[PDB]
């Protein structure tokens, strides 16, 4: 900006004044500015289907902590989607969990996620992102973080 | 020295003169001239602290200065002319990053 001084009493607004620039804050763009979180038009089918065309994967095996919760903090909250297919709920503890989760991404097509968190007693887990849009499968796996 | 630190826009804001009030900081200038030859300043004080310093150090982005004097540290929010913060020292490091100390 070109920075101009004020008199608030009665001012002056004149062509001159000199610039300095100040660095502003980052904008990060989310996976929730774009999405409508949903319930499926056809989960059974869709669920699978989305796999069919779309599916990328990441696996981790969890050996120092046996808790979802960290993961959980990043996922419900980052994606802004619904955990489910009756596979959401956990009390202050729970043995196993799946979020098979929903919403639709911008540009029309959908971004779909299944997270099977598996507890043997370590957690090893299958995160699936399946999508009706290509950019989202790679994204979900990242974005969730 | 006085206590001053310069924003790379081009304002070395110092304070005081030698024992004058701190009331005097500023300098964005406005003009250009030859290497050997000499230059003009702007005029618009801010400040009129009390504590008498001997350090000025800019924030790592010039920005937040922490100034120590009388043995305590006033940090200023500078443009703000706000006290960014204060306490008593002994010795210092900014976490260079520009976010801790």
């Amino acid at each position: 900006f070109t920075v101009k001084d004020c008199d608030p009493n009665t001012g002056e607004i004149d062509e001159e004044g000199y610039e300095d620039e100040y660095v502003l804050e980052d904008l990060e763009v989310t996976v929730a500015d774009h999405i409508q979180k949903v319930m499926k038009v056809n989960f059974e089918a869709a669920w699978d289907e989305v796999g069919d065309e779309f599916e990328k994967e990441e696996t981790f095996t969890l050996s120092t902590i046996k808790t979802l919760e960290e993961a959980v903090g990043n996922i419900v909250k980052f994606l802004g989607m619904h955990p489910c297919e009756r596979s959401d709920k956990v009390p202050e503890n729970k043995n196993t969990h799946t979020l098979l989760l929903a919403g639709v991404f911008r540009g029309g097509h959908d971004i779909l996620v299944r997270s099977r968190l598996l507890l043997l007693d370590t957690v090893t887990m299958q995160v699936t992102a399946r999508s009706s849009e290509e950019l989202p499968v790679d994204i979900i796996l990242a974005s969730v973080g | 020295e006085p206590a001053m630190s310069m924003d790379a826009n081009g304002k070395i804001i110092w304070a005081k003169h030698s024992e004058v009030q701190q009331a005097n900081l500023k300098a964005m200038g406005d003009t250009e001239i030859k290497d050997g030859e000499r230059l003009p300043l702007a005029v618009k004080d801010m400040g009129s602290c009390e504590i008498y310093p001997q350090t000025i150090q800019h924030n790592p982005n010039g920005r937040f200065v922490v100034v120590c004097g009388d043995g305590e540290y006033i940090i200023y929010t500078a443009m703000a002319l706000r006290n960014k913060s204060f306490g008593s020292a002994q010795e210092f490091a900014w976490a260079h990053d520009s976010s801790e100390y």
